[PDB]
């Protein structure tokens, strides 16, 4: 018979994987702890979760699993199933759902020495708070706190994880640069890993491994953030057709009309999170505004250039104002005897006709003026609220320090 | 503890693969009740009732009986039940792979054998959807409960009996119990049916069918859909009186009323069951709408094309004339040329008008049609959907009321 | 340690799982059930299920399970699995989706003198009764009721650790603000026997909902729209468009009827606030329709048709301008005799265009005035329905 | 009786098989695991969450000396069924997998041979994880992969392998995906063309570690694009189209804008409808994304040039002045370059009507210049933006439609993975 | 009873569920297998999924089971669990998502004899090929392939029950008619071991989709927008809501193309009829909308800018309106300067009259040919497939 048999029958002949191996009693188990990501599957803002790939590099030390490879054939490391040995119950402590535990449960590592290694693979849906007041322009410093759920720190200590040979600490999630596909909307700014134990409860003790992630917006750049320039752009030109034309209202609220698709769109993606406003749910409520405003601000100039003198009188100020002074500065300037009366009336009524359509012209110069005016102070304020949101959106850089 | 040796004595000979008959040709009665907690949800696009109830199971066995007088007057034993025999009682028309309860409570076990067992379980049955008049509609599915591997020859399933007479109902708890919030539960029957096309020794010879009469409450579709529409469609009628000019927007109002309304069937159609054996009473009342609408826009073109006509295109015939304005009981020679061509001008000018009077007495023709038509169909829709009540009986052959 | 495995073995030799852990049957077990909150999962309307994730204190005392601490090497406290030791059948009887009791099993704590403390997890679906009255800011009362299901008082009796649940590593919902929590013990008899108490214990929660999320984007955009939709009647019926701002704006209003459906709950127990502001805007909508069908009808109405009634005119002409200060209304041979004829006839068709014109020309003042009218009683309409709708409940919270 | 419950007693009770213990002779010494992949169907590739989810039947060989039995001892016993529960196996894994399953779904028998040789085909449905080249979608091609590793044992331990077939005496590495061709059912969206196998061992990482040598399984899956070209491609392009035809419409007719700004209504519902079925990778744009993009903003700026064309065809005297040069250069040059088609009081009154005629004719003839300046620039705007648009919604599907996966599934082996001609 | 325990007992003590029951390792387990349908759950076209509620018949004989009823106060059949006795390893060769053997597990009855009747319940997932090229109005044949996993030919024997599987427990899909089931047994044999057949056994069901849901919400509104399309041309030129009601049909087409994309599959192998005919839709109103362009264009020629073609003239003026029979359609200086310019604005207004006449005759042909079209195409698309059905 193979001499491993023989190995684990007189190993595990007294053995009993209940108990922690505190060789005295009143002594504490040192546990190692480290991660590995493997593949960063998903941040879903509906439920606030990340769903990550991961390897949980444990070690410890059993006095028990001792043994002297010369009085075998040489085996200097032996391969246990995981339900056998001892197991620290190291769980993710802030998982969402239910999965406290590990997936796979892969064998352990145990070398002569006493040593005990551990790397198990883990789908693991942890929760963080998602800071939505930069979406989708923002970082997330999400969080994976690691912990044996049964023990405190007066039965086992927490450290960190060595490197492929044993000299320093990672003090870091370890990417391996094989077997890693990038996810295609975040990047991994920093990846620290601390412990941070809690002063009013000395028994509390964990390990936290943090991820900055960086969003890449192109999506919603191209998706959201274009077509609302182009709407923008519609709602400037707005300004700009004849009132005589008759499509004013027929292109304002038709732009209004695609704004409310647009929020439509977005209403599936944005984050649930009532704490603050997204940026990209700012700058689309005020596109809805400043169009919204095109609208009234058009049905003004409608409304002043359909004005007739037998409907209305132009005031003082309304002259003084849209004729004299804002024109300069927006660079606008400019028995026979019954046939005779009848012809004579004829003469009076195209004299009246002439000096109605004369008020009628100051009307609609008054209405064209004030339609340049008002495109634009639209082209100023649209331009200086979209240019300081973006200037806003861009100026939220992730920390260097990432607080290790 | 007296019930330490209790359990020791009565389940050291037990084997939980018997059935409990004490002799040959020994049939055992499974007494069934059942208590719905609450009513969590009817899904009608899978068409399953997803309920939350407690199954009371009692039954005899003959092995688990001891005298009181020699213990300290033990009398009532809980015993969990993954060590116990089980009738397997289970719901036979369920829509998931889930037969048995969810929890395998304790069972409790009295002096004469009296075994009485309360495990609570999520039922996912299935539904069958009458969708003849959705969303006013009354559903009648119910939950089978068999003995999943007895027959007849074996277990004899029935309904419960408290005080002489059988528990012929769900019995709901009159205090906790919270409504649904979308169904109210008008008859809650249940008998025990036999199929009588297979042989007593099959299996599925014999059944408990606890129904439930479910009406919808109407009150989320009406504001959010139906009345909406409603009011849509009634927007229609009002495109008689606008002009029939440039300016009238006629055809505009009634292509964005039918425009609306594809929106609403695009709303519509996510809420809807798929059991094609009916269609819907909203999808009948949407149908309608929009085939009036349609009729609406031919209306007001043939309207617009009427109002529209020219001397230089079309004729006006003496008989058309008659029928549309009697049957409504409801150096010098400059001067000649200007006078004659503005008296042509004034005789075409003339028979324009006439065409638009016929236009506007068609208008007024069509408006009374069409406001009959629209009025009649959605009242007589509606009304059909209010008529359709739950029947006073649950059986109509029956003259019980299966209510405590 | 080889001191621990010797405790465990002979702890665990003889002790019977099933056995309710009491020195004599007369008696019963103290369980000490205290329930610590981590954080609100989440809460749904449409099937008034509120998940949570709790941790379940469960302290009682196993007289089977003690032994001398000098006899093993001073050693105090143990952990053993939960499956090797009697469990309390604890079920949460309002349960609707999850799981009714534990399932996940974690280890438990053990003490020299039997003193058994057990800290579970669990991931809670409670049923509670959901008001939506009040939507979007509603205050939510859920409670869960934890038992002991197949025994009873005398027998297995719980008994609240504290009189409220422990909130201290409760982490922000960031949609709900936990106004109160407390937890209360309810002792139930039957007429069957009044010596057979049956406890329970309810611990409620008051959550206040976070209201941003739904005034930015519902309340928002129709307020909007309500705003926009009175707006019509200052556009002139010389410009086409009067209906086509109407219509597209009710266009816009469903189309954002799809976002509504799709964020607001869809249940049927009662018309929440959202709905109400909703349905009112649609009928202002459609009654601003109707009124600008009326005002368009009344501004193209022929004089040879119709003749202006003198009351209406009256009224209309020299009243209702007046009172509007703000506004600036208006307040020898035969060819030669036969050009002589037409002459006259064209002076004459001119004078009748005058005078049709001069007609028209009332009807559309008077439909301008009743367009101006009809503006501010529709501004004023909506702006005390939003107050009337929401400053209740605004007064209400504070 | 049977004889195999005596032979079942005899190499499992009576030598007493460690089912923990790794099959060898002596520790030094390593199992060889020979593995291969037979895709039964593939069930779907959902580009929202970046899962592809296949039916595979995995099969396992390898050897087990404990398991060699005399076959003319035990009474000509050639093959034994036994499950996995009392056999040592070799836990290989799916390593990449966004679910979390790692292992086969039935755990089927295993065939041993009385020399010891075990062959194993369990069947499993694996939910894995590839990102999504969406750069060429929808006419692009997925390079999806299943990374199986042993994760239980190190390289030192058991060594991983392609399964061998003998032809003519010869032994050929199984290098491919086996798709049985009667069997097989071709998925709806979806088709295999080069499917390769391959083992890789990474020389970084020591052999006594559990990543040092894995097996990976690829697709090279081409889309067939035929529904999206249908619902998708074609009325967008028809739309697109159409929206050249507002420079068609003379300025008379009050519907000029309308029919653009639809028209941009309709290509937003349509990209809502690509933002609802594509991903959210921001790898790089998708080409019916760029291509709606530039559809659309070249619609914004049709729309842009319509209201410019309207601006000029309202312009009045009383309002506007048109310079020498403008109307000199429009209407000499466009045209041309583009081939467009009580006495004294009643005759004092009387020539104060001719006066009034005069200015008049003057006005509606200024009127009629500056209509006649709008539909030459609108004829120009229509010559200008009609063939760039045609060329750029011809050039990008065109591109789309010339990208084909490589002849040589890997970039630079040119062996050409196939089953019809397999190496060595 | 004690008998019961005292048989089961005695039957269990030296049973080895690894091992086949026969006599003889040379001998098979003959087993007969037969499907009954409880109900369809669900069918997907676009991953071409079966979900189906199935209880399998499987009978043996074992004779390891059996014992002499007298022996045991009369007991003939019992009742056993299915983990404590050999099974068949079933299997669903084309199994798509859901499990591919039997996990339920219930008891199963053992008579005296040997023979064991065992019917689990399953939920199967079956992958069988999906054609939609007669959406919605198509037949789909769907196959269920069972067969012995591990075991082959000679050492486990598969047969059928009966030659159709059993629907006397079926309960109506609604959504569809079963209105074939048949059970084939097929050997397979193999060039490396032809002495070995392999046995499996395909049900296949011939179900028809009832198509009354897709007519209303799809096919009914694309009538719709199809009439109203082609009723468009009616419209006079005159008034300015020609394009928009062409381009609002197009609009209301382009939103109820969200409704077909929800509804109907996602399916690439071919293009449905629904397809065809939404397809078809479009582009009617596309040719609509390019000809009301175009007339609306040749309505607002200026005589000025253009000049009548005598072609155009002959062709709109003289023959075509003679057969239109059914459209009522009609077949001292400055007084001499306003009477020449007068003359000049009647000329102008009759050339611009004679155009619009041309534009009006347009109109009228082309509702004729529009409407015929129309009719044609759903003809063509949908009386075809009709028929088939009918036959």
């Amino acid at each position: 018979s193979v001499m491993e048999d023989t190995l684990l029958s007189v190993l595990f002949e007294t053995y009993n994987p209940k108990v922690r191996p505190a060789q005295t009693v009143g002594d504490k188990v040192t546990v190692r702890v480290g991660l590995t990501l493997t593949n960063l599957l998903i941040l879903n803002e509906k439920i606030e979760e990340m769903t990550t790939n991961v390897f949980l590099n444990l070690a410890w030390t059993d006095y028990r699993l001792q043994w002297d490879p010369a009085a075998y054939e040489g085996i200097k490391d032996l391969r246990i199933p995981s339900s056998d040995v001892w197991q620290p119950d190291i769980v993710l402590m802030n998982n969402n759902d239910g999965s406290f535990e590990i997936t796979l449960h892969v064998n352990v590592l145990v070398q002569h020495t006493g040593a005990v290694s551990w790397q198990p693979s883990a789908i693991y849906r942890s929760s963080c708070t998602i800071k939505v007041m930069y979406f989708p322009f923002d970082w997330q410093n999400c969080t994976m706190v690691f912990k044996s759920y049964t023990y405190d720190t007066s039965e086992v200590t927490l450290q960190h994880a060595l490197d492929a040979k044993g000299e320093r600490e990672v003090k870091e999630i370890v990417i391996n640069k094989d077997a890693f596909t990038e996810n295609g909307q975040w990047s991994i700014e920093h990846k620290p890993s601390r412990k941070n134990w809690r002063s009013d409860d000395p028994s509390y003790e964990d390990v936290t491994f943090y991820l900055i992630i960086q969003r890449k917006p192109l999506f919603y750049i191209v998706y959201t953030i274009i077509p609302c320039i182009l709407i923008s752009i519609l709602a400037i030109l707005v300004f700009y057709l004849p009132p005589d034309a008759g499509e004013k209202m027929s292109l304002s609220i038709s732009a209004l009309l695609a704004v409310t698709v647009f929020l439509l769109l977005l209403a599936d993606k944005v984050p649930e999170t009532s704490l603050s406003v997204p940026i990209i749910i700012r700058y689309l409520m005020f596109i809805m505004i400043l169009v919204a405003f095109s609208v009234i601000l058009s049905v003004v100039v409608l409304n002043l250039h359909h004005r007739s003198p037998n409907t209305h009188t132009m005031p003082n100020w309304i002259r003084q104002i849209f004729i004299e002074t804002l024109p300069p500065f927006l660079w606008i300037q400019r028995d026979l005897k019954e046939a005779v009366e009848a012809i004579k009336y004829i003469a009076e009524q195209l004299e009246s006709a002439s000096e109605f359509d004369d008020l009628k012209k100051d009307w609609q110069y008054v209405a064209m003026v004030a339609d340049r005016l008002f495109l634009y102070v639209f082209f100023v304020i649209c331009s200086i609220g979209t240019f300081s949101i973006f200037l806003d959106a861009s100026h939220n850089v992730p920390p260097d320090n990432p607080f290790a | 503890n007296e019930e330490g040796r209790l359990i020791e004595k009565l389940l050291g000979d037990y084997d939980k693969r018997i059935i409990p008959a004490k002799t040959l040709d020994h049939i055992i009665d499974v007494t069934l009740k059942l208590t719905l907690t609450n009513l969590i949800s009817l899904n009608e696009k899978e068409e399953a009732l997803t309920t939350n109830v407690w199954i009371e199971i009692q039954w005899n066995d003959y092995r688990l009986s001891w005298n009181t007088s020699e213990y300290e007057g033990i009398d009532l034993v809980r015993i969990p039940s993954e060590l116990l025999w089980l009738p397997d009682v289970v719901l036979e028309n369920n829509v998931d792979g889930q037969f048995e309860v969810a929890y395998y409570a304790n069972v409790l076990v009295y002096n004469d054998g009296s075994m009485y067992w309360l495990p609570p379980a999520i039922y996912r049955s299935t539904c069958p959807i009458a969708v003849t008049y959705f969303p006013f509609d009354w559903q009648n599915c119910s939950l089978v409960f068999r003995s999943q591997t007895y027959n007849a020859h074996e277990v004899n399933l029935q309904l419960s009996a408290e005080e002489g007479e059988a528990v012929e109902w769900i019995h709901i708890d009159p205090e906790d119990f919270t409504e649904n919030g979308e169904w109210t539960i008008r008859h809650r029957p249940a008998k025990k049916n036999y199929n009588w096309q297979l042989t007593k020794d099959d299996t599925d010879f014999q059944e408990i069918i606890f129904f439930l009469i479910i009406q919808r409450k109407p009150l989320f579709y009406i504001i959010n859909i139906i009345a909406p529409c409603v009011l849509i469609s009634s927007l229609v009628v009002l495109v008689y009186f606008l002009p029939a000019q440039a300016g009238g927007q006629k055809c505009t109002l009634s292509i964005s009323v039918l425009l609306a309304q594809t929106i609403f069937l695009f709303l519509i159609a996510q809420k809807v069951p798929e059991t094609s054996l009916n269609v819907p009473l909203i999808g009948k009342y949407l149908i309608f709408v929009m085939f009036v609408s349609m009729l609406i826009v031919m209306n007001c073109v043939i309207v617009l094309n009427v109002s529209l006509r020219t001397p230089n295109t079309h004729s006006l015939s003496e008989k058309i004339k008659h029928l549309f304005l009697g049957f409504l009981p409801k150096c010098v020679e400059a001067c000649n040329f200007i006078a004659k061509s503005t008296k042509e001008q004034n005789d075409s000018g003339s028979e324009n008008e006439n065409w638009v009077l016929i236009g506007k007495v068609i208008d007024k023709a069509c408006f009374w049609i069409a406001l009959l038509l629209f009025s009649i169909g959605t009242l007589a829709i509606f009304l059909t959907g209010h008529f359709n009540q739950v029947p006073e009986f649950p059986f109509p052959g029956d003259p019980r009321k299966y209510v405590p | 340690s080889e001191h621990e495995t010797r405790l465990v073995a002979n702890l665990l030799e003889n002790y019977n799982k099933v056995i309710r852990p009491v020195e004599h049957h007369t008696h019963f077990v103290d369980i000490t059930v205290g329930l610590q909150l981590i954080q609100l999962i989440s809460v749904d309307e449409v099937n008034q299920i509120v998940e949570t994730n709790v941790r379940l204190r469960q302290q009682w005392i196993d007289v089977r399970l003690r032994w001398n601490p000098a006899d093993y090497g001073g050693i105090k406290k143990i952990r053993l699995p939960s499956d090797d030791v009697w469990l309390p059948d604890l079920v949460l009887y309002n349960n609707a989706d999850g799981d009714f009791a534990i399932v996940h099993m974690t280890k438990l704590l053990l003490d020299y003198t039997g003193k058994i403390m057990w800290t579970p997890p669990a991931i809670f679906k409670s049923y509670c009764e959901i008001i939506v009255t009040h939507f979007p800011f509603d205050q939510q009362n859920c409670t869960m009721k934890l038992g002991i299901w197949t025994y009873d008082g005398t027998k297995v009796s719980i008994s609240p650790e504290s009189d409220r649940p422990d909130l201290s590593t409760f982490m922000e919902s960031g949609e709900w603000v936990m106004k109160d929590y407390r937890g209360w013990k309810h002792w139930v008899y039957y007429t069957c026997c009044p010596d057979t108490p049956y406890l329970d214990i309810t611990y409620h929660f008051i959550m206040q909902r976070i209201p941003l999320y739904f005034v930015v984007n519902v309340i928002i955009p129709c307020l909007l729209f309500s705003f926009l939709t009175g707006l019509v009647f200052y556009l002139p019926t010389d410009s086409g468009e009067k209906m086509t701002l109407s219509i597209s704006v009710l266009l816009s209003l469903t189309v954002f009827l799809l976002v509504i459906v799709e964020l607001i709950p869809s249940t049927s127990s009662a018309v929440p606030l959202i709905g109400k502001y909703m349905l009112f805007t649609m009928i202002f909508v459609i009654s601003s329709i109707i009124i600008t069908v009326v005002v368009i009808n009344t501004h193209h109405r022929s004089p040879s048709t119709h003749t202006m009634p003198q009351w209406v005119r009256k009224i209309f002409i020299d009243t209702i301008p007046n009172v509007m200060f703000f506004s600036t209304m208006k307040r020898k041979n035969p060819d030669v005799k036969s050009a002589i004829e037409g002459v006259k006839y064209i002076a004459e068709h001119m004078k009748s265009d005058e005078e049709s014109s001069n007609a028209a020309e009332e009807w559309k003042y008077v439909a301008m005035v009743i367009d101006h009218i009809l503006l501010c009683v529709f501004m004023l309409i909506c702006i005390i329905g939003t107050v009337s709708v929401f400053a209740g409940r605004l007064i209400e919270l504070s | 009786v049977n004889e195999e419950e005596r032979l079942i007693n005899d190499l499992l009770i009576v030598n007493k098989y460690n089912k923990h213990v790794r099959p060898v002779k002596h520790n030094n010494e390593v199992v060889n695991i020979a593995l291969s992949l037979t895709l039964s169907n593939l069930i779907s590739l959902k580009e929202t969450d970046e899962t592809l989810t296949s039916n595979v039947w995995m099969d396992h060989a390898w050897y087990d000396h404990r398991l060699t039995w005399n076959a003319s001892e035990y009474s000509d016993i050639s093959i034994l069924r036994l499950p996995p529960e009392l056999v040592w196996i070799p836990d290989i894994v799916l390593q990449n997998n966004n679910d979390g399953q790692y292992h086969v779904a039935y755990f089927c028998n295993v065939l041993v041979r009385p020399n010891g040789y075990v062959t194993w085909l369990p069947p499993a449905i694996f939910r894995s994880s590839c990102p999504i080249n969406v750069l060429y979608f929808p006419f692009d091609w997925q390079n999806c992969s299943l990374k199986f590793t042993a994760l239980n044992y190190d390289a030192n331990e058991i060594t991983m392998d392609l399964m061998t077939d003998t032809i003519d005496g010869k032994d050929y590495p199984i290098e491919w995906i086996i798709i049985d061709p009667e069997a097989f059912t071709e998925n709806g969206e979806w088709e295999i063309i080069h499917k390769p196998a391959k083992k890789n061992i990474y020389p970084d990482k020591f052999p006594n570690g559990t990543n040092y040598q894995d097996v990976t399984f690829y697709l090279i899956i081409r889309r067939k694009p035929l529904f999206y070209v249908i619902n998708f491609i074609t009325p967008c392009v028809l739309i697109s189209f159409l929206a050249s035809l507002a420079f068609y419409l003379p300025a008379e007719s009050g519907e000029k804008m309308s029919t653009a700004i639809s028209v941009l209504l309709a290509q937003a519902v349509f990209l809502l409808l690509t933002s609802q079925r594509l991903p959210e990778t921001a790898l790089a744009v998708p080409l019916i994304g760029k291509y709606l993009m530039f559809i659309m903003s070249l619609v914004t700026g049709v729309i842009v040039n319509c209201g410019i064309v309207l601006n000029f065809h309202f312009r009045t005297p009383s309002t506007h002045v048109l310079s020498t040069r403008v109307k000199q250069i429009f209407l000499e040059k466009l045209p041309r370059i583009l081939h467009m088609s009580e006495i004294k009081s009643g005759i004092d009154s009387t020539n104060y009507i001719v006066k009034q005629i005069k200015e008049k004719n003057a006005y509606d003839e200024e009127v009629g210049n500056w209509n006649l300046v709008g539909q030459t620039i609108d004829r120009l705007s229509m010559f200008i933006i009609t063939p760039v648009m045609v060329l750029g919604t011809i050039f990008i599907f065109v591109m789309g439609n010339f990208n084909h996966p490589p002849a040589k599934p890997f970039e630079g082996d040119p062996f050409d993975y196939s089953s019809d001609h397999p190496r060595c």
